[PDB]
DNA sequence: AATCTTTCCCACAGT
DNA sequence: TTACTGTGGGAAAGA
C-alpha cells in the first residue's frame, strides 16, 4: 500500500 | 594519460545533466514468434532514445576533430536478435537528443532459445564506433495464452509498466500507441507510452492509494504515464472479444496477460470507454446489448503488453577515447561488511573489466576485479571522502549523514554512473 | 479426460 | 486494377 500522486488528463467528450 | 581528475571529477558530479549521455532501449517483455517464411513484427517496437546535453558535446568534439584529422558525425545505428541467423537491421532516425525505433524485428521459429535480448550498436557516419548496447531479456511465446506457471512473463503486476495499443481489422499500418505529448495523451504511430499500471485501492483525486497484486479483468486501475507522471482518471479494465466488451460475471476470474484486447471504462458511466478517433484520445459512448455484454467500436480495443527498459550513462571525462564506450558496466547492488577500517564493499552486477576503478565520491579506491560480476574494494574513511570541497554535496542536511554516489571509472576516462549511493550511515 | 500450448493454415484488407 | 503480405482466427497436432 503505496501512495502516488499524479495530476489527471480527461479525455474529452465525444459530440 | 586521461587518468580521471579529482577536480573533473567534481565538476562532472555537480554538473551531470550538462555532461552525462544517457541511452535508454525501451521494448516489450514478450515476442510473439513466426512459422515458416512470416514475419510477426515486435510491437511495440524495440526504441531507443538518446538523451542529454552530453551528446550535443560528444558531436561538438566529433565534429572539432573532424577538422583536425561535415555529416560524417551524423549517428548510424544497427539492432538484431543476437543470432546468427537473424538479419541486424539499420535503426530509421527537452534533453531528448535522438530517438529511433525498430519497426520491422522478428524472431523465427528455426531460433530454438526461450528468452532473447536486443543488441543495438552505434556509430558516427564516418565509421567510429560509439559501442553496442543489450536491452533486457524477452521470452519468445507462440501465441497469447487463452488460460481460464510463470507469472513474471505471463501476468500483469500492479505497479509494472505496459504497452497499449490501438489496431484495425489486422492492418499493419493502422497501429496507434497510447502516448503523451504536450501534457496530453494521443495516440501516435511512431512513439508508445510506457505506463505504470496500478490497483486503485479507495469522485477522483491527484492523490491516491495502490494495492500490490495482479491485474483482472473487471479491476480498477490508474494508468501513470511513466516520463512525466501524468495519470489517466480511474478505468475498469475489460476483456473485448470483436467489438463487444464482455461484462459476464467469470471473466473476473482471468488475470490480464500479455497481448490481450481488452477495453478501459469509466468509473461514473458504465457505458462510456477510452477510445481513439483519428490519434486522438477521447471518450465515446457503448451501445448496451444486455447485461452481460456492451457494444463498441474497433477504436476502444486495445491490445496490452508489458514492458522493459535498459539504461545505460557514460561520460568522457577526460577529453575524447580511442575505444568504444562499450561494454557499460551495470551495477545492481553494493555488499558491505565489517565497521571501521576493516569495512569492504562488493560490488555485484554485470559486464565489469579488469580496466575500472570504483570512485567513492570525488575519491579512488584500490579496485579488485574478481569477475564480470563482481569487483571489490575498501571502504574510504569518511575524512577523505568528504573535504572543505565536497562538503557541500555529500552531507544530508536533515540527518547530517554521509552519503556519495559510487561511479565506475575506466582508465581513460569515462565515468559510468552506477545509479547507486553509498551512505556511512550504513557500518 | 479434459484443457492448454504449439504449430500449421488461410482469408482479409490493406500497400 | 492486380500481386503480395502482416495479422488474427481457427484447425490440427502435441503435451
Amino acid at each position: 500500500r503505496r501512495m502516488i500522486n499524479a495530476s489527471v488528463w480527461m479525455p474529452p467528450m465525444e459530440n | 594519460v586521461q587518468s580521471l581528475t579529482s577536480d573533473r571529477m567534481i565538476d562532472f558530479l555537480s554538473n551531470k545533466e550538462k555532461y552525462e549521455c544517457v541511452i535508454s532501449i525501451f521494448h516489450a517483455k514478450v515476442a510473439q514468434k513466426s512459422y515458416g517464411n512470416e514475419k510477426r513484427f515486435f510491437c511495440p517496437p524495440p526504441c531507443i532514445y538518446l538523451i542529454g546535453q552530453g551528446w550535443k558535446l560528444k558531436k561538438d568534439r566529433v565534429a572539432q576533430l573532424y577538422k583536425t584529422l561535415q555529416q560524417a558525425t551524423e549517428l548510424v545505428a544497427y539492432i538484431g536478435i543476437g543470432s546468427d541467423t537473424s538479419e541486424r537491421q539499420q535503426l530509421d532516425f527537452p534533453n531528448i537528443y535522438d530517438y529511433c525505433a525498430a519497426k520491422t524485428l522478428y524472431i523465427s521459429d528455426s531460433d530454438k532459445r526461450k528468452y532473447f535480448d536486443l543488441n543495438a550498436q552505434f556509430f558516427y557516419g564516418c565509421g567510429m564506433e560509439i559501442g553496442g548496447f543489450v536491452s533486457q531479456r524477452i521470452k519468445v511465446i507462440s501465441k497469447p495464452s487463452k488460460k481460464k506457471t510463470d507469472c513474471k512473463y505471463l501476468c500483469i503486476a500492479s505497479g509494472t509498466k505496459v504497452a497499449l495499443f490501438n489496431r484495425l481489422r489486422s492492418q499493419t499500418v493502422s497501429t496507434r500507441y497510447l502516448h503523451v505529448e504536450g501534457n496530453a495523451f494521443h495516440a501516435s504511430s511512431t512513439k508508445w507510452g510506457a505506463f505504470t499500471i496500478h490497483l486503485f485501492d479507495d469522485q477522483e483525486t491527484d492523490n491516491f492509494a495502490v494495492r500490490d497484486g495482479f491485474v483482472y479483468y473487471g479491476s480498477v486501475v490508474k494508468l501513470v504515464d511513466s516520463v512525466t507522471g501524468i495519470a489517466l482518471p480511474r478505468l475498469r479494465i475489460r476483456k473485448v472479444d470483436k467489438q463487444q466488451v464482455i461484462l459476464d460475471a467469470s471473466c473476473s476470474e482471468e488475470p490480464v496477460s500479455q497481448l490481450h484486447k481488452c477495453a478501459f471504462q469509466m468509473i461514473d458511466n458504465e457505458l462510456v470507454y477510452l477510445c481513439l478517433s483519428h490519434d486522438k484520445i477521447i471518450q465515446h459512448q457503448a451501445t448496451a446489448i444486455n447485461e452481460h455484454r456492451h457494444q463498441i467500436n474497433d477504436g476502444a480495443a486495445w491490445t496490452i503488453i508489458s514492458t522493459d527498459k535498459a539504461e545505460y550513462r557514460f561520460f568522457e571525462a577526460m577529453g575524447q577515447v580511442a575505444n568504444p564506450i562499450s561494454p557499460c558496466p551495470v551495477v545492481g547492488s553494493l555488499e558491505v561488511d565489517g565497521h571501521g577500517e576493516a569495512s569492504r564493499v562488493e560490488l555485484h552486477g554485470r559486464d565489469f573489466k579488469p580496466n575500472l576503478k570504483v570512485w567513492f565520491g570525488a575519491t579512488p579506491v584500490e579496485t579488485t576485479f574478481r569477475s564480470e560480476e563482481s569487483l571489490h574494494c575498501s571502504i574510504p574513511p569518511v575524512s577523505q571522502v568528504r573535504n572543505e570541497q565536497t562538503h557541500w554535496m555529500f552531507t544530508n542536511r536533515t540527518t547530517g549523514d554521509v552519503e556519495v554516489p559510487i561511479s565506475l571509472v575506466r582508465d581513460d576516462g569515462v565515468v559510468y554512473s552506477s545509479g547507486l549511493t553509498f551512505s556511512y550511515k550504513s557500518l
